[PDB]
């Protein structure tokens, strides 16, 4: 709710502005490459997305199996990356 | 006489310096620092309407008809500053005057056609048309920038102080 | 050091006459600075020239209201000066 | 000289500690003159709400050894 | 009161994101040796307000285009950088929330949407590889950008904007983890499209070509207010302003002082440098700071397990 | 080989740095004076009630007031 | 006041105020007078002091300086990138070479003059038109433009 | 000129060269 | 056709007539084809029917950024026709004037190609110190380019008194501001990323496809025709031509601000030594009687007024003079009858041949790099449209 009563009048300034602008005056998809990249984002997104709850978790009480776990995500996701760079990867 | 602009060991302390420069971008510090010293030099502009940006005596500005001290108009129609305008800007046509005299009935600049090359005050034998000092003679329509001969003689008698002081400086040279 | 930088802001807002004549200053040029003065023209005008200042803006002029009637405080033209100091405006001879 | 540039900037600088200043006592002023609490975790919920339960209809009004 | 709190906090940042503008065509002016605009106003103060008015009145022409991801572009991008400013911790923020910065982070990756929506929507092809190009650096930059927070948040225990100034009451976040601040520096250049890297809407003319008036406007006006909130960001996570409990303006007027000189930074960046090329840029990203930031990444679980200093949730 | 590590060094000096820490990551962990004691210290810190057992008899747990001398401490913690 | 006129006068020279400040130019630079230009954006005579930005796209551009020759292939573009600014949009042309002809003018693949593919609202004096003349006519725009009173001739229609 | 002989330092130190000698400022 | 796209004429890039078409798959150009005559004139052909001094305008009109240097080729071109040679004096201030036309030439190229990189204070710095030599074509000319100062016959007037001191104040200090650029750009960390490699030509191509330019000499061929042909008095001064290895972008760059630096050299030499002497030859055949002349002689009225009215009446003949214009060769092959009016006047333009390179130059390249490519090139698209 707080947030919301900040929110809407967000938007309503900016609709108001778009408005009084219009009120007031009375294929080529060469590059795979791109996608290519869109690819990784995501892949690195969800890593992301999987290394979003180690603060909470760095207050979890194996500790070693912690770190065990998210030194092996963040090694395998950059072999992912260094294989994107051995290959014509990441070279657009 | 020649000279080669760009034409070219591994030492832990050389590495490192490289190494450091692609590092902390050292170079790219380098360049923020020539900015952030000129933020402090002086400004060089002028104020437009207020101060003037310098024009010496040979700016050849704008065009204006001469008079004689006495009052009577220079031109006495040779029209050789028709023969050598490079862009067939000036048009005159002449007939004796009643006073028996030689004078143009028409002359026109037509200043769109004209390129300010400054012949025409060149070629001129009394110096009737002379490139004056004025630049600012931005107009509205495009009529109003083609001159006759009643303008650039009005556009004469208005500069006519500063034409003989700018011709007075620079004919030694000529 | 700039202390004394302080005093020469100060000696230039007082130096336009009162609050009001610098304030008219202020806006239809936005530069303050004093300098002697070379000469006023007939028509409406004021000339002054400051050695110190760059080649640039060592001489500046200050245009006067209606010169020929015409409202020209606030729409200042670069006409307006005269044909006689027109060419001291622009350094063209440094006699006044 | 570079004089001028600071105009400007006091303009912005004087708009970007309004909004620190403000929402900083615009919370001082609508929490009872103390800072407001911040419920992070269910138990700071309770005890703000126990505390509104506690008296009056609102937490600022702190009940003391008094009571 | 709340909705007091809502005008300052929105109007004080509109009223200096104009005074933005005007201290980059001055800031950039005498770097470049001359005066910039000083003649509208006095000292140029009155320039943002007159061109805004300009802008507004000229025709907001509708290309021969969509007509609805042609007027949601604008809006959304104003909407999300105004939006960003809600949670912002200056003293004490206006709407905190727990898990605060996974919501800057949230807010900003929609942005590059409004980019994609614009593009598309102008159907010229100019727009359309400008937005192309513009969407894969933003992204790219993303997630570089996020795992540096990451790493950030691991040594401060929470996602919340708010417990940064209870870590950095001893000394700023720049000290250790200086080595992502310049990175987290060069992410927010990327992030907000300025000049290192501002590809898109280059000399060559991307998602404002065929924005003209009040949509232009908006973006702009978005922009900038970025420009200032990344700086802003900068200024609470890296640059911890000092905070004291009893008065809590020197924080907001330390944030003021610190966030003013990082914005004038990229201002001063932008005349400094010349613009990197499409594939330099995400060269820099995938190869210069991907491995750097990843491998820093992993410096920010174990800095904090052996040095037996994991933070303090909450 | 000391030049695949110094040019690499000198040019590419971002991946030496980079691997350089992803290692270092992986080893101090693994010598530490402190290592263990993230997850003593985590492990003590007290977020959910602690429930007292029947004192069926012959017990070491702290009776009464817990600040009996017997049961675990954290002076570890303290002065740590 | 109240009587609406004086009221609509005052909101009409706002308007002209704020255009007249913030003028964004574009510069097809044709041919040199485009040098001179940059000359003005340069520092002698910054431009930007008077609100007139260095660069704009056609459509965020307020005036169009037509700098040089408009030769026979480039009059049809001149014209598109006219037609592709805003409502309120001026032109103001530089050069005895987009004047009229200029020393080109009797060529056969020279348009004489821009005034006969954009109407022109200020035209500049001289072959490379001084730099300080483009701004007086820069300059004469804004005048032009603060006598405009386009709202006081909707209340008087 | 007028540097002041404080922001001709900074001048001086920032840009690593003396502009003093070579300013931007014609003078007589 | 790989979403063939048309740069743009108004596009800032560009000299603001270049239609380059590009068929690109996505963001790599497969052919570039330049299109040209957005600002064709008629200057070769108007030229045919105006008398040999009424045509000195249109040659500073030519590639305007050079102003003076253009005069000069046809200058020579006419005095070879007439066998006649400038005065002393006249050499040199051709050769003074010649060199401070280089610099603002390097300036612009240089400043410009920033520009379109998208560093943009360089061009300020620099337009305030090309504003300060305009200054100097005026006092001496009486325009601020486009002068028509250099005639077929040695200049036109002598220096005011006093230009010369001012030219000395400027060059005493400009190195300083070309140093400045340079701690900006030269080993700009992202300067070079753009520039090196990009455009990279051959020492045998450059020959074969007639660049004559720095895009030669940044290809490490040593020719400067005013070391190997030397015309007026370039011969005696003394300046080493900045020849170049890896010839790439930045490459050629670092030869244009060698040359912006050398010009310094040739400049302050001319003002060291210039010669006490007339600006034009003394023969009222080729060159116009002194004003104070033709007012009080007979035989000057005369030939002032035949000079004015008439022309030159150049020997039947035709020559092609080549000099060492800022951007690369430029010669005029002028055909001339017995008349006073020219029959033809072909201008080899150094950047004729160098668009024509465009395509051989950006082959697998960017969009940005094509932006790049036309900067190295100095194009000013009057020269190439004529
Ligand atoms: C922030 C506090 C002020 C800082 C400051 O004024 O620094 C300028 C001061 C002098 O700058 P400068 O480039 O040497 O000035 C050129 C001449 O020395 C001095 O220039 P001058 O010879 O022109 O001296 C006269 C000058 C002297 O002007 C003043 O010193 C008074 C300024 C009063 C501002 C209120 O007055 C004027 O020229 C007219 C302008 C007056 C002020 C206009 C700007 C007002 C800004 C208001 C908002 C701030 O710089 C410093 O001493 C260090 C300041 C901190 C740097 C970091
Ligand atoms: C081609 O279009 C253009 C650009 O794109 C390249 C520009 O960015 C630029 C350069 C950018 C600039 C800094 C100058 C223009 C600046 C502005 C539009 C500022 C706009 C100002 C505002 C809307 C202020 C907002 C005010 C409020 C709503 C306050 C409310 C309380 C220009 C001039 C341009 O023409
Ligand atoms: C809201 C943002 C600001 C809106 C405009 C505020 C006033 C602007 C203004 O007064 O312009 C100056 C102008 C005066 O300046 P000017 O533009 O006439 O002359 C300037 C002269 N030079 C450029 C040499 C400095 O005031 C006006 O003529 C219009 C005022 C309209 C007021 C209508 C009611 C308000
Ligand atoms: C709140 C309303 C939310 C509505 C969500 C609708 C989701 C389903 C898709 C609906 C749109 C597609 C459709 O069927 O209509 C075509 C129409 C097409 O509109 P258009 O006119 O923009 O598209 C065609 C443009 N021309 C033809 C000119 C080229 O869709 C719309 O009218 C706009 C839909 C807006 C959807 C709501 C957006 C809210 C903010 C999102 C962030
Ligand atoms: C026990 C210890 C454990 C930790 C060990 C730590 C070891 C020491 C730290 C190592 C890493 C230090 C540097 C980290 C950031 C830089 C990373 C980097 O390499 O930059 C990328 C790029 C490299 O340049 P380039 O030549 O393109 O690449 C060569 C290799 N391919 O560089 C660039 O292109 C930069 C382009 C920048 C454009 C804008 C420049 C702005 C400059 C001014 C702002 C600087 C930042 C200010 C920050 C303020 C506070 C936030
Ligand atoms: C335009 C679209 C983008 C707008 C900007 C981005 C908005 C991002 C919102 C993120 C979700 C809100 C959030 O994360 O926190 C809300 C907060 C709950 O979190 P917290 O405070 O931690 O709760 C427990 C402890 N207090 O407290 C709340 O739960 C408040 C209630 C939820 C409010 C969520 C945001 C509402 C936005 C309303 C307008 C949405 C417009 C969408 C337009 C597109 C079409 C649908
Ligand atoms: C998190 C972990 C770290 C980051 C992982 C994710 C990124 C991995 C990237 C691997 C890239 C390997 C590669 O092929 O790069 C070669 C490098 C650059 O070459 P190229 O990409 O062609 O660019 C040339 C133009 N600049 O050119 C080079 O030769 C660079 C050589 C870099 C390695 C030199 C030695 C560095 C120190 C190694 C210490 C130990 C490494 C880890 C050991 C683990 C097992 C104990
Ligand atoms: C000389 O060629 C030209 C350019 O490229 C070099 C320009 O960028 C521009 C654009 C510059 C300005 C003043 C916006 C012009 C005018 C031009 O004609
Ligand atoms: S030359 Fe001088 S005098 Fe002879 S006509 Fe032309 S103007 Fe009149
Ligand atoms: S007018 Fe003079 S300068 Fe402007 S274009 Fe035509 S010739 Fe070149």
């Amino acid at each position: 709710m707080n947030l919301y009563t900040v929110i809407f009048i967000n938007i309503l300034l900016s609709l108001t502005l778009i408005l009084v602008a219009f009120w007031l005056p009375q294929r080529l998809p060469f590059s795979m490459k791109f996608f290519l990249v869109a690819i990784t984002f995501l892949l690195f997104d969800l890593e992301i997305a999987l290394l979003l709850p180690l603060p909470w978790a760095i207050q979890t009480i194996k500790t070693s199996t912690m770190m065990i776990m998210a030194f092996i995500l963040v090694t395998i996701l950059s072999l992912g990356l260094a294989y994107e760079w051995t290959q014509k990867g990441l070279e657009w | 006489t020649y000279k080669y602009v760009n034409k070219k060991e591994v030492d832990m302390k050389s590495a490192t310096d490289n190494a450091a420069r692609i590092l902390m971008w050292t170079e790219l510090i380098r360049g923020l620092g020539m900015t952030l010293s000129y933020l402090f030099r002086e400004p060089a502009t002028i104020n437009y309407p207020f101060e003037k940006g310098p024009l010496s005596p040979r700016f050849r500005g704008e065009h204006a008809l001469r008079r004689y001290p006495s009052g009577e108009e220079r031109c006495i129609a040779c029209k050789l500053c028709e023969a050598i305008c490079p862009a067939q800007a000036i048009t005159i046509e002449a007939e004796p005057r009643a006073d028996g005299s030689r004078r143009t009935t028409r002359y026109d600049i037509d200043m769109t056609k004209c390129i300010y090359c400054g012949f025409c005050q060149e070629a001129c034998p009394v110096d009737a048309i002379v490139e004056g000092p004025n630049f600012e003679f931005s107009t509205e329509t495009h009529e109003e920038l083609l001159y006759n001969k009643e303008k650039l003689l009005n556009n004469g008698d208005k500069w006519e102080a500063e034409i003989a002081a700018n011709i007075q400086a620079d004919y030694l040279y000529r | 050091e700039l202390v004394e930088v302080l005093k020469r802001g100060v000696q230039q807002v007082t130096g336009h006459g009162g609050l009001r004549g610098l304030l008219r200053v202020f806006f239809r040029a936005n530069d303050i600075r004093i300098g002697t003065l070379v000469g006023e023209d007939k028509y409406g005008n004021k000339y002054y020239e400051d050695n110190k200042q760059f080649f640039g803006r060592h001489r500046w002029v200050i245009y006067t209201t209606e010169m020929n009637g015409k409202n020209t405080f606030w729409d200042v033209d670069g006409s307006m000066v005269p044909p006689e100091w027109h060419r001291w405006l622009h350094c063209m001879t440094d006699d006044p | 000289m570079w004089f001028e540039i600071l105009p400007g900037l006091a303009i912005m600088g004087v708009c970007l500690v309004i909004p620190g200043v403000s929402t900083a006592y615009i919370h001082k002023f609508t929490n009872g003159g103390k800072e407001k609490r911040v419920a992070r975790v269910q138990y700071q919920w309770y005890l703000m709400e126990r505390d509104r339960r506690i008296s009056g209809v609102n937490r600022y009004y702190v009940s003391k050894g008094l009571e | 009161m709340f909705f007091i709190n809502i005008l300052t906090l929105l109007v004080p940042i509109l009223i200096a994101m104009a005074f933005l503008t005007l201290v980059e065509r001055k800031i950039l002016g005498y770097m470049q040796l001359r005066k910039g605009p000083n003649i509208v106003g006095p000292y140029g103060i009155l320039q943002p307000f007159a061109d805004a008015m300009k802008l507004f009145m000229k025709e907001p022409m509708r290309p021969l285009t969509s007509m609805s991801l042609f007027i949601i572009a604008p809006t959304l991008s104003l909407t999300l950088a105004l939006s960003l400013w809600v949670p912002l911790p200056m003293p004490h923020p206006l709407i905190n929330l727990n898990l605060g910065i996974l919501f800057i982070l949230a807010t900003s990756s929609l942005s590059v949407y409004s980019i994609l929506w614009s593009g598309w929507a102008s159907n010229s092809k100019y727009s359309l590889f400008g937005a192309l190009r513009a969407v894969a650096q933003t992204i790219s930059y993303e997630v570089t950008m996020a795992i540096i927070l990451l790493s950030v948040l691991l040594m401060n225990g929470s996602y919340s904007l708010q417990t940064l100034i209870t870590t950095q009451e001893h000394m700023w976040l720049l000290l250790p983890a200086w080595p992502m601040a310049m990175m987290w520096f060069i992410s927010t250049l990327a992030e907000t499209n300025r000049a290192p890297f501002d590809l898109t809407e280059g000399e060559s003319e991307g998602f404002n070509v065929e924005y003209a008036a009040g949509p232009f406007a908006l973006f702009f006006m978005a922009e900038y207010t970025n420009i200032i909130l990344m700086n802003a960001l900068t200024t609470i996570i890296f640059l911890g302003p000092l905070y004291y409990i009893n008065l809590p303006e020197l924080y907001s007027t330390n944030f003021m002082m610190e966030a003013l000189l990082l914005s004038s930074t990229f201002l001063w960046i932008r005349a400094s440098y010349p613009r990197f090329r499409y594939d330099q840029l995400m060269h820099l990203l995938w190869k210069n700071f991907l491995p750097l930031t990843l491998a820093l990444c992993m410096w920010h679980i174990s800095l904090p397990i052996f040095t037996a200093g994991v933070p303090p949730y909450m | 080989i000391s030049a695949f590590l110094k040019n690499a060094w000198a040019k590419e000096p971002v991946l030496v740095v980079s691997f350089s820490v992803w290692g270092l990551a992986i080893i101090m962990p693994m010598i530490s004076p402190y290592t263990k004691y993230a997850s003593m210290i985590n492990k003590a810190t007290p977020y959910n009630y602690p429930v007292p057992v029947r004192d069926d008899g012959n017990m070491p747990d702290v009776p009464s007031h817990p600040q009996d001398p017997l049961g675990p401490s954290l002076d570890w913690l303290k002065n740590l | 006041r109240s009587r609406a006129e004086y009221v609509v006068t005052k909101l009409d020279d706002l308007i002209n105020w704020a255009r007249r400040s913030s003028l964004w130019p574009m510069t097809f630079g044709l041919a040199c007078c485009a040098v001179e230009m940059m000359h003005m954006a340069a520092p002698r005579y910054d431009m930007d002091r008077f609100g007139v930005v260095f660069r704009a796209s056609p459509r965020q551009a307020d005036v169009m300086i037509v700098a040089g020759t408009l030769t026979n292939k480039m009059a049809p573009a001149l014209r598109k990138v006219y037609d592709q600014m805003p409502e309120p949009r001026y032109v103001v042309s530089m050069g005895s070479c987009a004047n009229g002809g200029g020393y080109y003018h009797y060529s056969y693949s020279v348009v004489r003059g821009c005034d006969r593919i954009v109407p022109v609202d200020i035209y500049v004096p001289g072959c490379p038109p001084t730099a300080e003349a483009l701004l007086y006519g820069i300059l004469q725009l804004q005048r032009k433009i603060k006598r405009e009173q386009k709202l006081k001739i909707w209340y008087r229609r | 000129a007028s540097a002041t002989r404080v922001i001709q330092k900074l001048r001086n130190w920032a840009s690593g060269q003396d502009l003093q000698a070579k300013l931007q400022l014609r003078y007589q | 056709t790989n979403m063939t796209l048309n740069f743009g004429p108004q596009h800032p890039a560009a000299h603001g007539v270049l239609r380059l078409v590009l068929e690109l798959s996505g963001e790599m150009v497969r052919k570039c084809d330049p299109h040209i005559g957005l600002l064709h004139r008629g200057t070769e052909k108007l030229i045919e029917y105006k008398t040999y001094l009424q045509a000195l305008p249109y040659f500073d009109r030519l590639d305007y950024v050079s102003m003076m240097c253009n005069e000069q080729a046809y200058s020579i071109a006419v005095e070879k026709l007439l066998n006649i040679q400038p005065p002393p004096r006249a050499q040199w201030i051709r050769v003074l004037f010649g060199e401070i036309t280089r610099i603002l030439n390097h300036i612009m190229a240089v400043t410009t190609h920033a520009l379109d990189i998208g560093a943009m204070t360089p061009f300020f710095w620099m337009f305030e110190e090309r504003e300060k030599m305009f200054e100097f074509y005026e006092r001496v000319s009486g325009a601020r380019m486009h002068a028509a100062y250099i005639r077929p016959g040695g200049v036109h007037q002598d220096l005011p008194l006093g230009l010369l001191d001012d030219i000395y104040e400027f060059s005493k200090n400009f190195s300083l501001r070309i140093d400045e650029v340079e701690e900006m750009l030269t080993n700009n960390r992202i300067w070079r990323n753009r520039t090196v490699d990009i455009g990279v030509v051959t020492a045998e191509d450059a020959l074969n496809y007639g660049f004559s330019g720095v895009m030669l000499r940044g290809s490490g061929i040593q020719w400067d025709l005013r070391k190997t042909q030397p015309y007026d008095v370039y011969d005696q001064v003394e300046f080493d031509v900045p020849i170049g290895s890896r010839g790439d972008c930045y490459d050629r760059y670092l030869c244009r601000v060698e040359e912006m630096r050398q010009s310094l050299r040739i400049i302050e030499q001319c003002l060291n030594k210039m010669p006490p002497g007339e600006i034009k030859v003394d023969d009222a055949k080729v060159s116009p009687p002194k004003r104070a002349e033709m007012k009080t002689s007979m035989e000057s009225l005369i030939h002032h007024f035949k000079l004015y009215t008439e022309g030159y009446q150049v020997p039947p003949g035709a020559t092609y003079t080549a000099i060492e214009a800022p951007k690369g060769e430029f010669g005029v092959y002028l055909v001339s009858d017995g008349s006073s009016r020219p029959y033809r006047c072909k201008i080899k333009a150094p950047g004729f041949a160098h668009l024509a390179g465009l395509d051989k130059m950006s082959k697998g390249h960017m969009l940005a790099d094509v932006v790049a490519i036309i900067g190295t090139q100095d194009i000013v698209f009057g020269e190439i449209d004529r």
